[PDB]
């Protein structure tokens, strides 16, 4: 079929090479474990004895032949159009009982494994083919297994593309068995391979899972809802105060979140939208949320240095003053009375705002809303409202959790469902039609 | 090519003479933000000599800029940090390093 | 629950908050399902946000093929309908998205050539939404890890926006950043000259230059008017949001255009300079859905909250630490509370083979792999995963054995290798040994006592990647041996304590996976010989109260324990006998 | 009644594990087994402890300290596979227990911690690989070879010990017979040292072993010197380097303190 | 379960018998249980013989007889411990010519078709050595030449007299009584 010899005359026992090849299968099948002792005893002898007639009469090299005539085609596509359809779609099949054939031969024997060194650099050559990958794999993992000769040959290219069929492929399982079939076998280490694998493997932090231990962070905030919409009855203008009386830096190894300022709900639910609902994240870690932590503004979960006289990290008896405005969509901080070089503008205000603050363990702060809900340390800006304004007649203003669920009895939890939409809190006469 | 940040005020008279050991506890982060080492994990302040080449010259120069008791976030290039060979198998090659420095003791 | 519904779940770990069990339960002998159980049952509960994850191989609406890429054709994904035109068949709005993203530069830089071509760092997809799609209904171009809006009304003027406005003291506006999770052009608009779409399917191609951080988009082969320029280190995901209007959709074409880098350069590190374009299997089509469950904390922050005066405001107090081990997954930008894995199939699964190739990079004796490893693993993980009840079973071995193997092996087998030899200084001490400890002649506790015999000398390295010293990696790195033995003996105490009346919830699922790691380090920790005296005591009391006393309760030898814990009960025995052993010799020396 | 000592403890729990399941793991079977074996044989611990005390003054204490370092380190490299860094790692730690004294004054404690086993199945691992083609570290391999040579040579007892290694050192005594200035760091040498001046080892030398080195005298004779001519030196019928090699450990064969061994 | 562990280790394939000091601690246990050693009495005779046939049948009811013919075949005519000790543990139980524990053998060997055990066997008869004239006249110039053996006496003459004893005696009690179907295998 090959060197432009092609023709119908050929012959191509397809059928006849894939029976053959489902029968030397089963000829090769490994001993099951609910047999007994003397049973798999015997079927492993038979089994090594077959495969040490087969090693001798060069079988191996045979199906590595076949292996390699198959794979001068690119694909079951090519080799349909070269052969024919059945030629076609069997070539997938037949690559993959010949890999398993191959396996089963030199699987166990430590001295099939070792007449495999040679041939070893020729069968990772072909690990990026999807066909072949897994079939390549189990017998890399096989002979790596069974033979220290074949340790002693691997190089850093091999290494190299060992990780790499990682980066390309995914997470595979296998692949970590293979490599650390690499660094130890029989008892003894390589250092070579310890080094090879670690330097070219870990400080990527690309393709392994990454591991961190990360504080809990708690979100606060006020029953008072902000918005603003075309005929609704709400003042654009809004103000508050945190004032922080104490803040341990580092409770722990990890240092302690602190972060002050406004979020948005998804579109008149009373709920935060976009966020985290347990921990790890607070203000300013998504595009609803808009936080200041003493030195950088954050949203989006990504933080901007901004000025500020004297800046530090938010610390004891410290005030930090929030304003909104929705008319022009900003939200603008004061430190200590003074001005803070930085602004966030033009955000989407299709939602309910309301003050924030996030936190992780050791903190004690607390929300200044003016009137008799705390009192302002210093002056709001001209045409700016208080928080407290903001409650409705029925309603009483409160501080409780962000999220729905807090610590509590486990038999005691209240389990809530969807929460119907929050549409009294902006209010729009609504007239009748003329 | 290091540069610093002010997190906490120190003291701001007292700096690291020549020939002090200073004791500190730092964090290191790459650039992504991905932690590589910390002091307070280990639950150790970490003592080095300051001009006896204990520790790159980066990390070097962040403290020698400090007051005592400052808290500072020093980035370092790689040519102050580790240059183009990296640490193997923790730091990559051509990283930039972050650092959160606090300046517990001078001595 | 429905809208404005309220419930409460009581599992009966606590028999007497039952208050209708005893009318109609407790006769007929069903039991509550928290009845023989130490910790509270994890609840697990529907995700308010989608998230995206792979088209399932069976999803009703949805169908995704591979057309490799030929000698002239550029490989594709083909996005495809499965039942259009049927009864109930979903007429939506659709997000999908490529797995792995473009990352930008760290630092904003401020026929085609072969030069430019390698040293460009532009890259290019396409995507070919398909005749008879109508083009006002597909949404092409890029979002970040931050989108999880779905909506069945998707328009680019509700995209989560801001701007950051950066000036100095005196105004003067520096710097305005534009900062959103969506940048998208809509094809119908993109499209402008009415056409036939006979030649092609509309084509439309997403440039980011990486280098400066610039999004660009070209119809059919003219820049579009519509630009985004986004922030240093952001992650794109390639992506397009489509109603089907057509059985197939679109493709993905991961192909290149003048002078640019296909995006297969850009998402892999092995491709980086391969102009050739690829669609290795890592790469494939997700999709946005709510089909995944949350897993609710077993504690949350205990957080006080008071209205102190009209004054003062209102006080929100918080201060007992709480932490979790979280799990990031590289190519996704997401991150998971590790807890979460006991549902996580195949996360779990390759976590722990990466466990285990974290100790056979280490295995014996390999220090500077130790300390490289304690910058990926550090001492509050290793402690966390030890502590840590809830952790799945497979994950705690892993942590255990990753701590042996780094801290305490090395040691642990050079005491091993000596431990059959005896080396006795002859000295007072040596003298004074006596077999013995009084007239009446009762066997001492094993361990206890003065022991002369020479021993190797134990050291360890602290790790620190900012000393260039390059004289650490002889040694293993430190780690808080006391706080590591005190708080294994408290574990092995309620271990033993909770196991005496034979729990329904061991820690990790299972008996084995219980006691199999714990006693695995107190057996380390003991060959190491960290334990003295009072500690000593403490332990040999737990294992067996009887005999150990200093002169029901059961300990671990007649706990009825699986395989694998009776085989480390045999080497805690087995050291115990070599222990005595030594004792005699030493005190053979001493008589001679 | 109650046990009240470790033995019955540990021999009753072993016979109610064992009585009370069918134990599937032959591991956890033959743990239990020696464990009761240990129970029921003390004497047997202490006559497998006792070859193996040993008793030093406590001025030997820090260099004694510092040898059992060394030999840690060395038997520590057994479980990593050989290279270069473990080449400089074991030729220091030789070095340093050749500096050591207590090396010199305790020649029994040596023996009894087995160090030159230790050397010797190094050598026999690294001679292993690659044995079929040229040997690799030379270096490592003459320095064990020197180390041996020098256990030999500090006393009668260690010159025996090593004699009970002969079969191996004369099948594997052309190493190193072409290569110059590796003289006296050879396993050759080292036989030839463990035979040299003892007239009872003399007597005990058999004549397979004889046979052997004849043999290797009559391939020498017969053929060229395979890598001496890779080197390219004239191919001449015979082998004269390693000859003389052989013909030199026939000569400590069979003469002894000035004297003839007749047989 | 200790036999069937024996047992199991004697019947994995293995290219030799690796060296098992549980093996040989726990069959000198077992040998010694079985033997357990003015003129006696017929009725102190009759004692005797009835204790021994029940100290052997506490063995041969467990597996001992498949375990010792096992180990004798795993040892492939290699002298050593391992096949001493086997040796001595089967001449324990066929003391006297046990009649039930020549049946089990035999039944075994037939059943299993083991060509592996008579290969053994002739092995080790051709491995077992004699009296070695030249040692002798060695050891004696040695000692005329008056060297002090610090170690232990020269046994280099007919090294294994014991084993080759043993054997030879384990071979004469599985055909004690006239044992016809066995002497024909043989």
């Amino acid at each position: 079929l090959s060197k432009k010899a092609k023709a119908s005359t050929v012959d191509l026992p397809i059928e006849s090479v894939s029976l053959s090849l489902q029968d030397l299968i089963g000829y090769f099948h490994p001993p099951d474990e609910h047999l007994e002792h003397e049973d798999k005893q015997n079927r492993l002898r038979a089994l090594k004895n077959r495969q040490n007639l087969f090693q001798e009469e060069g079988m191996i090299n045979l199906v590595l032949e076949c292996i390699d005539r198959l794979h001068v085609y690119s694909s079951a596509a090519h080799f349909a159009d070269v052969a024919g359809r059945e030629a076609g779609e069997s070539w997938k099949s037949i690559l993959n009982s010949l890999y398993e054939l191959l396996a089963a031969l030199i699987r166990g024997n430590r001295k099939n494994c070792a007449q495999f060194s040679g041939s070893l650099d020729w069968l990772i050559s072909r690990l990026e083919r999807l066909e072949a990958s897994s079939g390549i794999l189990e017998v890399l993992h096989c002979v790596l297994v069974e033979s220290p000769e074949a340790l002693n040959i691997i190089k850093e290219g091999h290494i190299k593309s060992i990780i790499s069929l990682l980066d390309k492929h995914g997470r595979n399982h296998k692949v970590l068995d293979v490599l650390c079939s690499l660094c130890v076998c029989h008892g003894v280490a390589v250092r070579s391979n310890q080094h090879l694998i670690c330097d070219n493997l870990l400080p990527g932090r690309d393709l392994l899972l990454q591991t961190r231990l990360v504080n809990h962070v708690s979100s606060m905030r006020p029953n008072i809802f902000l918005g603003v919409s075309e005929g609704s009855a709400q003042y654009k203008k809004w103000y508050y105060e945190l004032m922080v009386d104490h803040t341990e830096p580092f409770v722990t190894a990890e240092a302690t979140h602190l972060r002050v300022g406004w979020a948005s709900t998804e579109g008149y639910s009373p709920y935060p939208g976009g966020g985290e609902e347990w921990g790890g994240n607070g203000v300013g870690d998504d595009l609803f949320s808009y936080g200041f932590d003493g030195l950088h503004l954050w949203s989006g979960c990504i933080a901007r240095t901004v000025s500020s006289p004297n800046q530090h990290l938010l610390r004891t008896d410290d005030v930090i003053s929030c304003c909104l405005d929705l008319s022009a969509p900003s939200i603008s901080f004061r430190i200590n009375g003074q001005p803070v070089q930085g602004m966030f503008e033009n955000f989407n205000i299709d939602g309910l705002f309301f003050p924030v603050v996030s936190f992780s363990a050791g903190i004690k702060v607390r929300f200044l809303l003016g009137g008799r809900h705390g009192e302002f340390k210093f002056l709001p800006p001209p045409g700016y409202a208080p928080c407290y304004e903001a409650v409705l007649p029925k309603e009483k203003l409160k501080v409780e959790h962000s999220r729905e669920y807090k610590q509590e009895r486990t038999y005691t939890r209240d389990l809530l469902g969807p929460t119907v939409s929050l549409t009294q809190a902006a209010f729009t006469p609504i007239p009748v039609d003329t | 090519g290091v540069e610093i940040e002010t997190i906490s005020p120190g003291d701001g008279r007292t700096f690291p003479k020549k020939g002090q050991t200073c004791v500190v506890h730092y964090t290191g982060m790459l650039q992504n933000g991905k932690k590589f080492d910390s002091s307070r994990d280990r639950n150790k302040p970490f003592k080095f000599r300051i001009g006896k080449q204990e520790v790159i010259k980066g990390f070097e120069e962040g403290a020698a800029q400090m007051s005592l008791g400052q808290r500072a976030k020093l980035t370092c290039t790689p040519d102050v940090a580790y240059g183009a060979t990296g640490h193997p198998g923790v730091i990559p090659p051509n990283a930039t390093l972050i650092f959160d420095v606090e300046l517990l003791n001078l001595e | 629950l429905g809208v404005a519904q309220v419930g409460r779940m009581n599992f009966g770990k606590d028999v007497s908050t039952l208050k209708y069990f005893t009318i109609c339960g407790l006769q007929e002998g069903y039991e509550p399902f928290a009845v023989n159980t130490n910790r509270d049952i994890t609840m697990w509960l529907s995700k308010r946000l989608p998230q995206f994850l792979q088209v399932p191989s069976n999803h009703e609406h949805i169908e995704v093929t591979r057309i490799d890429g030929t000698i002239d054709s550029s490989p594709c994904l083909k996005v495809t309908q499965k039942s259009f035109g049927s009864q109930n068949s979903n007429t939506d709005i659709m997000f999908y998205r490529l797995s792995m993203p473009i990352e930008c530069a760290e630092v904003f830089s401020k026929r085609d050539d072969y030069d430019f071509l390698m040293q460009t760092s532009t890259y290019y997809y396409s995507v070919r939404i398909f005749p008879g799609q109508e083009p006002a209904n597909v949404w092409v171009g890029w979002i970040t890890s931050d989108f999880h809006q779905y909506d069945t009304g998707f328009d680019l003027d509700r995209v989560r926006t801001v701007t950051v406005t950066l000036g100095d003291e005196k105004g003067k506006v520096h710097e305005s950043i534009k900062r959103s999770n969506c940048y998208m052009v809509c094809a119908g608009e993109s499209m402008s000259p009415g056409q036939g779409r006979n030649n092609n399917g509309l084509e439309i191609g997403c440039v980011v230059d990486a280098a400066s951080g610039l999004l660009t988009f070209i119809a059919n082969g003219k820049e579009l008017s519509t630009y985004y320029q986004v922030e240093p280190s952001t992650k794109l995901f390639p992506a397009v949001f489509a109603q089907a209007t057509s059985p197939n959709v679109f493709q993905f074409e991961l192909g290149r255009i003048k002078n640019v880098m296909p995006l297969s350069a850009g998402l892999f590190k092995s491709e980086h300079k391969n102009p050739v374009p690829q669609c290795p299997p890592r790469l494939h089509v997700q999709f946005l859905s709510h089909v995944l469950w949350s897993r609710m904390p077993n504690q949350f922050l205990k957080v006080d909250v008071s209205r102190i005066s009209e004054r003062q405001g209102w006080l929100v107090q918080c201060l007992d630490p709480l932490q979790f081990m979280s799990l990031h997954i590289p190519e996704e930008n997401r991150s998971v509370d590790i807890l979460e894995l006991t549902e996580q199939e195949e996360l779990l699964k390759f976590h722990y083979h990466t466990l285990r190739l974290y100790s056979a990079v280490c295995a014996l004796g390999n220090h500077r792999v130790a300390h490289a490893l304690c910058s990926h693993v550090d001492e509050p993980q290793l402690l966390y995963a030890i502590e840590n009840k809830y952790m799945p079973g497979l994950l705690r071995a892993g942590y255990y054995d990753l701590l042996i193997d780094i801290h305490l092996s090395s040691y642990a087998t050079a005491r091993l290798m000596m431990n059959n030899e005896y080396i006795v200084p002859m000295t007072e001490e040596t003298k004074s040994i006596t077999l013995f400890p009084d007239e009446n002649k009762k066997h001492g506790l094993p361990g206890i006592g003065l022991s002369t015999s020479l021993r190797p000398r134990m050291q360890f390295s602290s790790p620190s990647f900012v000393s260039i010293s390059n004289e650490c990696y002889q040694y293993s790195p430190e780690f808080p041996l006391d706080i590591l033995k005190s708080k294994t003996i408290q574990m092995l105490t309620e271990a033993v304590k909770e196991g005496s009346l034979h729990a329904r919830d061991p820690v990790g699922g299972t008996t084995e996976f219980l006691f199999v790691p714990l006693i695995k380090l107190f057996y380390t920790l003991l060959i190491m010989g960290i334990f003295h005296n009072e500690d000593l005591k403490h332990i040999l009391q737990l294992i067996e109260p009887s005999v150990f006393k200093e002169a029901p309760k059961e300990g671990l030898l007649q706990m009825k324990l699986p395989e694998p814990v009776k085989l480390q009960m045999c080497l805690l025995l087995q050291y115990l006998c070599d222990c005595q052993v030594r004792h005699r010799i030493e005190a053979i020396v001493a008589f001679s | 009644k109650k046990s009240s000592t470790l033995q019955q403890l540990i021999s009753e729990t072993m016979v109610r594990w064992a009585q009370e399941s069918v134990i599937e793991d032959p591991e956890l079977v033959r743990a239990m087994f020696v464990l009761l074996h240990r129970q029921y044989d003390g004497i047997g611990g202490l006559v497998r402890a006792l070859p193996k005390t040993y008793t030093i003054n406590g001025v030997s204490v820090e260099d004694t300290i510092n040898l059992l370092a060394s030999l840690g380190q060395i038997r520590s490299l057994l479980s990593v596979r050989m290279g270069k860094e473990e080449e400089k790692l074991m030729i220091r730690g030789l070095g340093d227990i050749m500096n050591n004294k207590v090396f010199y004054q305790h020649p029994n404690l040596m023996r009894a911690l087995g160090m030159h086993e230790t050397v010797m199945e190094v050598m026999v691992n690294v001679l292993g690989g690659g044995e079929s083609k040229e040997i690799t570290f030379p270096k490592m391999v003459a320095n064990c070879c020197r180390f041996l040579c020098y256990f030999c040579r500090i006393s009668r007892q260690n010159q025996k010990a090593m004699f009970d290694h002969l079969s191996y050192l004369l099948e594997n005594s052309s190493v190193g017979l072409a290569s110059p200035a590796m003289r006296g760091s050879t396993p050759l040498d080292v036989a030839a040292a463990s035979v040299m001046d003892n007239n009872e080892l003399a007597l005990a030398l058999r004549e397979p072993d004889l046979e052997k080195v004849v043999r290797y005298l009559a391939g020498c004779g017969l053929q060229s010197c395979q890598m001496l001519v890779s080197k390219g030196y004239p191919d001449i019928g015979w082998n004269p380097v390693e000859g003389e090699r052989y013909l030199d450990f026939l000569r400590f064969a069979v003469f002894c303190n000035g004297e003839s061994v007749e047989e | 379960q200790l036999i069937l562990l024996f047992s199991r280790t004697a019947l994995t394939e293995k290219c030799k018998l690796e060296e098992d000091f549980l093996y040989m601690a726990y069959a000198d246990i077992m040998a010694k249980s079985c033997h357990d050693e003015e003129v006696k009495s017929f009725e102190e005779k009759e004692m005797e013989k009835q204790k021994l046939l029940y100290q052997q049948a506490r063995l041969h009811d467990r597996g001992a007889a498949e375990m010792v013919l096992q180990t004798i075949s795993a040892s492939k005519g290699e002298t050593g411990p391992m096949v001493a000790a086997t040796l001595k543990l089967g001449i324990a139980i066929l003391n006297g010519g046990n009649s039930t524990v020549q049946q089990k053998m035999l039944d075994y060997l037939k059943e299993k078709k083991d060509v592996g055990f008579f290969q053994s066997l002739a092995g080790l008869m051709q491995s077992c050595s004699v009296l070695d004239l030249n040692a002798f006249e060695r050891q004696n110039k040695a000692e005329g030449l008056g060297m002090v053996t610090e170690e232990g006496s020269g046994e280099k003459v007919l090294q294994d007299d014991e084993f080759t004893c043993d054997l030879f005696r384990f071979l004469q009690l599985l055909c004690e009584g006239h044992n016809s179907d066995f002497q024909n295998y043989l």
